[PDB]
């Protein structure tokens, strides 16, 4: 569960740089959906999180 | 004749299919940006050379 917690945090940081581009490329619109899955991989990341604390 | 006009848009609506798939790209598209931005930096240097 800590390995998965690696992958979808590097994830995260992968879809943050993709926004950055985005961003530096004038398209707004593919910086929101680089943001919307950086935060589903956030959200799966605080859980597994929860899952360790409990392992 | 006009059966066969029919026909030839047929071939127009394919090459606008074509188009249509390849605008699924376009997400990916900020890559070739960069990759082609590098490449004429390199060979600006190389030019200067």
């Amino acid at each position: 569960t800590e390995q998965r917690l690696n992958q979808d945090t590097q994830e995260a940081k992968k879809w943050e740089d993709r926004a950055k581009l985005a961003l530096t490329n004038g398209e707004e619109n593919l910086a929101r959906e680089a943001l919307a899955r950086k935060k589903s991989l956030t959200d799966t990341a605080a859980a597994y999180q929860t899952q360790l604390a409990q392992q | 004749f006009e059966r066969m006009e029919n026909k030839v848009l047929d071939m127009e609506a394919t090459s606008q299919a074509a188009g249509e798939l390849a605008g699924f790209g376009i997400e990916n598209q900020f890559a070739q940006l960069e990759a082609s931005s590098g490449v004429e930096d390199e060979l600006a240097a190389l030019k200067a050379s």
